[PDB]
């Protein structure tokens, strides 16, 4: 098969809180509305985002089955494996006007739109006859844009949201976390030709183009801009105080990282490796290790042997995931 | 490059300022007090209880905004920071611009003083700083015309505050680099880099022989720095938000200190817990200046965002949290900043509304106000007068400095074409044609200018502006290249700088006499 950019984001998301119940108590409502019109007209549009949460399900209840073999190549066994992303694929494909291998980043804020919008369907149909805060209250936060007049220092203050935050690497060597995300989020000043006109002095002064963080969810997506073979350092723990609004201290933990092998993005392989915590149920054997993602092979590997696979400069990491800790 | 005509909308003098104060100086044998208003008015005033109605002077050469002053030779020089890009030195005795140094790139900030030297030094946003000799300034005429700069390099952002000491052997530089910058001001060398501070800083001061500085940040923090250690050796928090002003006894013992915060507070250095709150203000504090008739001083002048500078006296001889006035000794009153405007659908007449909520009607065109309406309501005033005829918009309003500043620029300023009829003047033979509303007004404002005069006529001929309506014209951006009373015009030195500044697309209008044409 050649769908590792979607099947990299795949395996992510199936390791990420609340997405799991989250799509089957999803999915539930799917059902339920299926058989009650069989007991008992809907346009074709929002049909086909409705299609693919049960595509999903299906997938995730393949997926489970496979764990509980603990078969790691299932290529000799189960072509499903690969079918089933092509099923989703050709609904991601229906559900968009956008396009053998695309960005993997753009595929995953796709999916959680898509998905948003069949909560959206969905809600319309709740309370005109929690559960569907799924993206909003994962991958969706608060975003804050507030600007400060350096003259009377006012601050006024925007709210938006964001899903992926997008991060350069190198600057216009190695580079902390910190560095990144500063790039992104800290200030631009204004001053100059064009000043900032304050209505509270009523004149040009000085400003202060920042980005704060207001509310955050449970997991933090983090793109990273590039092609550059020049990796950075890639912190374990990680805390948002430093560029938070109200600073809190919820602090959260590196759990997946998909990279990228090749120097042409046009055909690059993506490669994916999730990290396994709070498993509750038996498997302790596999807490904190890493498992990894390549093509239809799937490995267990230790802790260091993972961070040095990242650290030099083969593949280089493309998404960072951290969830709360 | 390119230039627009502005002219004020204002009375032939107006004796309160318009706008709040950025800065304050004090002559103590004079009992005179100069207020660096952000209405471009510098303006004098008596100290004395025996005064009612306490105005002396006016000085109006500025543009815009006035951020800082500085009195010198026993209060007879006096120098003046601008936003509009210039520094001016003016006589302080009778009131009047003598020089305009056009260095600063960006709008000029603040201004430090040595007494002993007779020595200024001007700083800004151009992170540039000049260094200045009084007696030279002086002895400037429009003969004598030989100045530059001794520049000091090294601000990596925008300055906001200057100090020297009373020697004038240290200066210092705070930023919204986050960073004090010294130099010395005799060899002009970066000496140290003071980084103790998280925020902007916006007030500085030196102890007589320059051996410790204070500095008040954007922060709240109030900080005290050894000058041989190059070490911050305290920092103070006595406010809730900015510390925008700092003032200091003559032992360099206690720090006046004001803000956002509207309170003011007289702490003692040697120990924090030794502070009394002097007074909240209504509006943030901007600049202070203590009455230096005692080693105890007995009053300080407090100059706010609002029109009105205060005198709080100190006379201790409570106990918790008491301000130690409950309401200042001496008020100077200033007027009211014309907050909104409008214009009309007719383009002809405006619509202005100040702080006191009292709506006046003013025409743009003749340049003079119509009447005042008093408390009515804006917008009910504004649909009250309603007028279908369409105009173009051929001009700006601006409140850069709380008063009407009308600005006119090249790309829309003849745009205007009315009926003559429609525009109320009436021809004895009862004929209408089109007049261009820019081409008229920029006539009567060089209504003055000989070179205009061609054989001989004087003014557009429908109207005339007031002579004393303040012509200025400027660079977009915030350059101001010249200003000037229209009935000046007839000066031959104004003449010759008109000759050499007025811009072309001025010229083929009010000296060619030619038609505007379109785009
Ligand atoms: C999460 O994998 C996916 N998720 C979502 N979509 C996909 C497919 C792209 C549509 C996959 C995906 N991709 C490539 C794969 N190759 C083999 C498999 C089956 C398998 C996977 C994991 C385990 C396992 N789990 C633990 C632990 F620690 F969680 F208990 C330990 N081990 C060894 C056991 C078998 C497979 N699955
Ligand atoms: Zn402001």
């Amino acid at each position: 098969g050649n769908t590792c950019y979607l099947n990299s984001i795949l395996q992510v998301l199936y390791f990420c809180p609340g997405f799991k119940s989250g799509v089957k108590h999803l999915f539930n409502i799917i059902s339920r509305k299926k058989e009650a019109l069989k007991d008992e007209n809907c346009k074709e549009d929002s049909l086909a985002s409705y299609e693919l949460i049960c595509s999903l399900q299906s997938l995730i209840i393949s997926v489970e089955q496979l764990q509980a073999s603990f078969l790691l190549n299932p290529e000799k066994y189960t072509d499903e494996l690969a079918t089933q992303p092509r099923r989703l694929l050709n609904t991601l494909r229906e559900l968009n006007p956008m396009y053998l291998q695309h960005d993997a980043q753009e595929v995953l804020q796709c999916i959680l739109g898509n998905i948003q919008e069949t909560c959206q369907l969905l809600k319309k149909e709740e309370g005109s006859g929690i559960g569907f805060e799924l993206v909003e209250k994962l991958f969706q936060g608060q975003l804050v844009l507030r600007t400060r007049c350096l003259e009377c220092e006012s601050l006024t203050e925007r709210r938006e949201d964001f899903q992926d935050i997008s991060v350069p690497v190198q600057e216009d060597e190695m580079k902390t976390l910190r560095w990144a995300i500063s790039q992104f989020a800290s200030v631009e000043r204004i001053v100059g030709e064009d000043k900032y006109f304050c209505e509270n002095c009523h004149h040009y002064t000085e400003a202060e183009r920042s980005l704060l963080f207001d509310k955050m969810p449970e997991v933090i997506t983090i793109h990273l801009k590039c092609k550059i073979n020049t990796p950075l350092l890639t912190p374990l723990k990680l805390s948002l105080e430093e560029w938070s609004t109200k600073p809190t201290n919820d602090s959260y933990g590196l759990f997946a990282v998909v990279m990228h092998s090749g120097i042409t993005i046009s055909s690059g392989h993506y490669t994916a490796s999730v990290k396994v915590t709070d498993l509750n149920s038996s498997l302790k054997e596999y807490e904190g290790k890493w498992l990894l993602f390549d093509d239809s092979e799937v490995k267990v590997t230790e802790e260091k042997d993972f961070l040095n696979s990242l650290s030099p400069p083969t593949s280089t990491p493309y998404l960072l995931f951290y969830k709360k800790l | 490059r390119k230039v627009q005509v502005s002219y004020v909308i204002r009375d032939e003098v107006e004796k309160y300022n318009r706008n709040g104060v950025n800065a304050l100086q004090l002559d103590p044998a004079l009992n005179r007090l100069f207020t660096a208003g952000r209405d471009s008015i510098i303006r004098i005033w008596s100290v004395n209880q025996h005064k009612q109605d306490p105005y002396i002077a006016s000085m109006e050469h500025h543009t815009d905004w006035v951020n800082d002053i500085v009195l010198c030779c026993n209060g007879k020089t006096l120098i003046s920071a601008s936003s509009d890009t210039t520094v001016k030195v003016w006589n302080a005795h009778k009131g009047f611009c003598m020089s305009t140094l056009r260095t600063h790139k960006d709008y000029v900030k603040a201004l430090a003083y040595a007494k002993d030297k007779e020595l200024v030094a001007s700083a800004g946003l151009d992170r540039q700083i000049f260094l200045w000799d009084v007696n030279t300034l002086t002895a400037l005429t429009a003969s004598n015309n030989t100045v530059t700069t001794s520049s000091l390099s090294g601000n990596k952002d925008s300055i906001y505050s200057l100090a020297m000491n009373q020697l004038g052997t240290i200066i210092v530089s705070g930023s919204t680099e986050k960073v004090l910058r010294v130099w010395d001001p005799r060899t002009c060398a970066k000496l140290m880099k003071l980084k103790g501070h998280t925020d902007n800083v916006k007030a500085l001061l030196l102890n007589r022989d320059g051996t410790q500085c204070l500095s008040g940040s954007s922060d709240g923090t109030i900080r005290l720095w050894s000058l041989g250690q190059q070490r911050c050796i305290a920092t103070y928090r006595v406010h809730d938000e900015g510390v925008w002003a700092l003032q200091v006894n003559d032992a360099f013992t206690h720090v006046y200190s004001g803000g956002r915060d509207r309170k003011i507070y007289c702490t003692d250095l040697r120990n924090p817990d030794i502070r009394v709150l002097i007074c909240e203000e209504k509006a943030p504090v901007l600049k202070m200046e203590l009455d230096r008739s005692a080693d105890p001083p007995p009053a300080i002048w407090v100059a706010t965002t609002k029109s009105t500078v205060n005198k709080w006296t100190l006379k201790g001889i409570t106990n918790p949290i008491t301000p130690l006035c409950t309401q200042p000794d001496q008020v100077i009153k200033g007027g009211a900043s014309i907050i909104q405007c409008h214009i009309l659908n007719d383009k002809r007449h405006i619509l202005t509304k100040d702080t006191n909520n009292n709506v006046a009607y003013w025409d743009v065109l003749k340049a003079c106000k119509v009447e005042d309406l008093g408390k009515v309501d804006f917008e009910d005033e504004i649909k009250k007068r309603f007028k279908m005829v369409y105009v173009p918009n051929w001009f700006s309003v601006d409140l850069k400095t709380g008063m009407l500043t009308i600005t006119l620029d090249e790309s829309d300023c003849f745009a205007a074409w009315v009926s003559a009829k429609d525009a109320g003047f009436s021809s004895p033979d009862g004929s209408d044609p089109k007049l261009n509303l820019g081409g008229l007004l920029l006539q009567a404002l060089l209504e003055y200018w000989p070179r205009t005069h061609v054989n001989v006529q004087k003014g557009n001929g429908y109207f005339q502006v007031p002579p004393h309506t303040p012509v200025i014209f400027g660079e977009a951006g915030g350059r101001t290249l010249f200003r000037l009373l229209c009935r000046d015009s007839g000066g031959e030195t104004e003449s010759m700088l008109l000759n050499e500044t007025v811009p072309q697309w001025v010229i083929d209008i009010t000296v060619d006499k030619n038609m505007p044409k379109f785009n």
